[PDB]
RNA sequence: AUGAGGUGGCAAGAAAUGGGCUACAUUUUCUACCCCAGAAACGAUAGCCCUUAUGAAUAAGGGUCGAAGGUGGAUUUAGC
């Protein structure tokens, strides 16, 4: 593989030559990818690791370690609501919020009132 | 019942290849690399050689400044991260015979290899 | 010391490939442009500035490239690549019959290095319930559930989606929401039977 | 009415928001976790690119000797004059 | 090389607010919630009180970037009125006309 | 009496160009904007960043091509690609001209992580609009 | 005299899956110069004609925002200076438009933008019903 | 150090004056509508208490208080 790459870069250095056309300059810009991707989806890249809409919105599975009626359940339900409403932050941010809240009230388990 | 045209897939460069093949070479015009105004217009082979060599020397100067002060251009302001634009790193790490050996083939020189063999 | 050669005006012929000498967008380059076009506020007993030092022609947007000849060339070139629309689709009613579920997204494009902008995420969709529900109980149930997403004058139910940053997330979440909404309007409850 | 209350409950269950009733001090939580804080918003995080980078680059490039900085020439010329005149 | 020490302080405040923006919002919600215990509200209050200074986004100021003028600055352009007028007169920026209506 | 982007009337021995001769209330009426972007329009953003970056661009290029320019620049930003247009004099060598052209273009591209291009128009002596 | 013999043509592949059907491509151009907008829309309509699709034109009104500033520096409240940002709209709608036609047309136009213009696409595509319903 | 950094308060009124707002009425006040009606024969954007808005720590709203005020000192301001 290595010597194949050396020979390939040699062949390239033999290939490349001074261009003649602004279209060729654009072809070069698009070869390195600096020129934008028409059609502009505004999302070419930043895929969020193939995350899922239900993974974002439905936090029912992330909410398992508390009953259905308590005030902690109330607060965490409203938290999941606001998080699903927020598109700006991803599943990683939502789960770190949730786990920080978990640590918070698990260290403050002294009350449970 | 229903007729539907089939989908096709193109390369990002293929469209511009078509656009370029559409148009022929410019007639009675110097290469695009050279400027358009008449004063800067290179009007001889030796001077044109020297001109684009000065341009290449400026390119090498740019490489030198970027690889001498990477922290200035370290900011990835552009949304698409591009290693072609990122600063270049030929910096040996701390003494580590195994990682140093793995970095040998990355640094592309001979003094590191002499020291590693030592 | 050095002296510049005269411009390309007298060099360029009357018969000339303007699309070839100006393939892409570029500045005015009066040295290459043979036209004496001038632009500038003339002085009393005076005239506008000559094309050479007229930097305002550069200030203004530029359209010397892409002549009508160039447009004809490129359109009759790309004619081979463009496809044909189905002739069976000939009217709005027939298109919405063939494919009732309308969906539309949108986004801006602006000058600058960055390209992302959150407005890319929003999408909306529409469907007329006159032909889709095929029943009356579920229709009354659904129209009672939805508060303002409908409009009976034009008779189309419309719903938006922005809760997700990704366009495809918005899309498939809207699809799944419509599916679950239909499946939940299918059934009923005792408090709904008692009204 | 109870019918409309349960309609709202179902609509909330479907569209994400809370079905159970809740006060404004609690919907505070919802809208806060919906809208990001100004402290983290880009409008605050990026108020301007760093004069650190700008001035350091321009100073290093002057030391290279390419950017004839008129203001700096003025400043250091008058500095020379002041240190000559005491 | 910021303009001056007050700009330096403002940027330090901005850094602190950015790097504490998460926990501040979290505990502010945990405070302003009502159904939860008032003792919890008070614990969160004293926690916010013990939080360090220059960490709030209230102490920062939308100051000018060029001349560090706090007043007379547009949130959109972020420039002082004087530098704005300077650039608008010199025609540096784009697409702005004098309102001679 | 207002003093804003205008030249004081002298005895008639001051060559002045179009843009600096005309007033700043003639911008849309008898001038063009030096830059062209959409941040000023509605719906866009980053306009402050656009202004800062183009001011720094103009300053840096004025000072890395010092003594040759004789007028303000023309900026043309079509989506991603940035285009610069300058008018300069022909006293120095094309060697230096091309060297600094490549140098500045590479630096701008590496800094802004954006495709940049720049063109220059030669003049023997700066065009004068009037003698004021 | 120099006319090339073999013009290099791109490679094309017709994938098995069907192309998407856009109901309406409604593009909205915001600009500062009515003449530039007229030239741009003339360009667009001529391209659409040469490609063989339907067209329509209409000009939404001009939107302006103005705000007042202090003319002087230190103490002058009566004497102010004013400014205005003018945006001019133009709409172009194209109906019964195939997916690949949309691709080629938007590539062409997006490469042929001018500088001082913003371009807002609204894409309307019809589709059949899901399977779970 | 007349530079820099971090805690605090400072920013009140025996008083005179300036610009604006409120009303001193029945062309007024309240009620639904913004104009075919019915009642009253007014006035607190000050003070006390409370709620809410954001903030880590002034503003709007509610109850009470229900006066000065009775249409202007020469003189003076703006308006085709
Ligand atoms: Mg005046
Ligand atoms: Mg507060």
């Amino acid at each position: 593989s290595l010597w194949d790459v050396e020979f390939a870069k040699q062949l390239a250095t033999v290939n490349e030559q001074p261009l003649q056309n602004g279209f060729e300059e654009l072809i070069q810009w698009t070869k390195e990818g600096k020129l934008w991707e028409f059609p502009i989806n505004n999302e070419a890249g930043f895929d969020d690791d193939g995350s899922e809409f239900h993974e974002h919105i439905f936090l029912e599975k992330h909410l398992e370690s508390f009953p259905k009626q308590g005030p902690i359940r109330h607060f965490m339900e409203l938290v999941t609501c606001g998080l699903s409403k927020n598109p700006y932050l991803s599943v990683k941010q939502k789960v770190e919020h949730i786990e920080w809240f978990r640590n918070y009230f698990n260290e403050k388990k002294d009350i449970l009132k | 019942e229903v007729v539907i045209p089939k989908k096709k897939t193109w390369d990002k460069v293929a469209v511009l290849q078509a656009l370029a093949s559409t148009v022929n070479r410019d007639t009675t015009a110097v290469p695009y690399v050279f400027q358009d105004d008449p004063y800067l217009m290179p009007a001889s082979s030796l001077e044109s050689r020297s001109f684009l060599l000065a341009k290449k020397s400026g390119e090498n100067v740019a490489k030198f400044i970027i690889n001498s002060y990477p922290k200035y251009f370290q900011k990835d302001i552009a949304e698409p991260h591009i290693p072609c634009l990122m600063p270049e790193y030929f910096e040996p790490q701390i003494k580590d015979i195994s990682e140093a050996a793995l970095k040998e083939r990355i640094e592309l020189r001979k003094v590191k290899a002499s020291v590693d063999m030592f | 010391r050095r002296k510049a050669l005269p411009p390309r005006t007298e060099k360029m012929a009357v018969d000339q490939d303007w699309p070839s000498v100006y393939p892409v967008a570029a500045p005015f380059k009066p040295s290459a442009v043979p036209l004496p076009v001038r632009m500038g506020y003339p002085v009393k007993k005076g005239v506008p500035m000559a094309k050479e030092g007229n930097l305002e022609l550069l200030k203004i947007p530029n359209f010397l490239h892409l002549t009508p000849v160039a447009i004809k060339k490129h359109c009759e070139a790309l004619k081979d690549f463009c496809t044909e629309w189905p002739a069976a689709l000939d009217s709005d009613e027939k298109c919405e019959k063939h494919f009732p579920i309308e969906i539309d997204s949108t986004d801006y494009v602006s000058s600058g290095p960055s390209v992302r902008n959150p407005r890319a995420r929003v999408v909306v969709l529409r469907v007329k319930l006159s032909s889709l529900n095929l029943d009356d109980h579920a229709k009354k149930k659904l129209i009672k559930l939805v508060g303002e997403r409908y409009c009976k004058t034009t008779d189309v139910l419309t719903i938006k989606t922005d809760r997700c940053p990704l366009r495809r997330q918005n899309y498939d979440y809207a699809v799944y929401l419509l599916t679950v909404l239909y499946h939940e309007s299918w059934n009923t409850e005792e408090w709904e039977k008692s009204k | 009415s109870e019918y409309a209350f349960r309609m709202s409950r179902l609509s909330a269950r479907l569209f994400g928001e809370v079905t159970r009733p809740t006060n404004s001090k609690s919907m505070k939580v919802v809208k806060l976790f919906s809208e990001l804080p100004l402290a983290k918003k880009k409008e605050t995080y990026d108020w301007y690119p760093n004069h650190h980078t700008y001035a350091e680059l321009m100073q290093t490039l002057r030391f290279l000797g390419l950017y004839r900085d008129e203001h700096q020439d003025f400043m250091d010329e008058q500095k020379r004059l002041k240190k000559l005149r005491g | 090389h910021y303009v001056d020490w007050r700009m330096w302080r403002d940027v330090k405040r901005r850094k602190m607010a950015y790097e504490y923006a998460d926990e501040r919002l979290r505990i502010n919600s945990l405070r302003k919630n009502t159904i939860l215990p008032k003792i919890l509200q008070d614990v969160a209050d004293e926690e916010i009180a013990a939080l360090p200074r220059d960490s709030c986004p209230v102490r920062i100021r939308n100051r000018c970037v060029m001349t560090s003028r706090p007043r007379g600055v547009k949130r959109r352009w972020r420039l002082s009125r004087i530098v704005f007028r300077h650039l608008a007169d010199h025609g540096q920026l784009s697409g702005i006309q004098r309102a001679t209506w | 009496k207002n003093r804003a982007a205008r030249v004081r009337v002298s005895k008639g021995d001051k060559p002045v160009t179009y843009e600096e001769a005309h007033a700043p209330h003639y911008i849309a009426h008898r001038k063009g904007w030096l830059s062209l972007h959409t941040g000023n329009l509605d719906g866009e953003d980053h306009a402050a960043e656009r202004t800062v970056e183009d001011v720094f661009l103009r300053k840096f290029m004025w000072g890395t091509f010092p003594g040759c320019l004789a007028d303000q620049l023309v900026l043309k930003r079509r989506g991603n690609q940035l285009e610069i247009c300058a008018v300069v004099l022909r006293q120095l060598s094309p060697h230096k001209y091309y060297f600094l052209v490549g140098y500045s273009e590479t630096l701008l591209s590496y800094f802004y992580k954006c495709p940049v291009r720049l063109h220059l128009q030669t003049v023997p002596s700066k065009v004068v609009y009037k003698y004021l | 005299v120099d006319v090339p013999k073999d013009l290099t043509k791109p490679v094309v592949t017709i994938s098995d899956e069907p192309d998407i059907l856009y109901k309406r491509l409604s593009v909205l151009v915001k600009g500062h110069d009515k003449a530039v907008l007229d030239s741009y829309e003339y360009f667009a309509v001529l391209a659409a004609k040469e490609l063989g699709i339907s067209i329509k034109v209409h000009e939404p009104p001009r939107k302006i925002e103005r705000f007042t500033l202090l003319q002087s520096v230190h103490i002058y409240k009566k004497h102010r200076v004013q400014y205005e940002m003018r945006t001019l709209y133009r709409c172009l709608e194209l109906e019964h438009l195939t997916g690949s036609t949309a691709d080629v047309y938007l590539e062409y136009i997006q490469r042929n933008l001018p500088e001082g213009v913003a371009m807002e696409v609204t894409k309307t595509q019809l589709e059949q019903l899901p399977e779970h319903i």
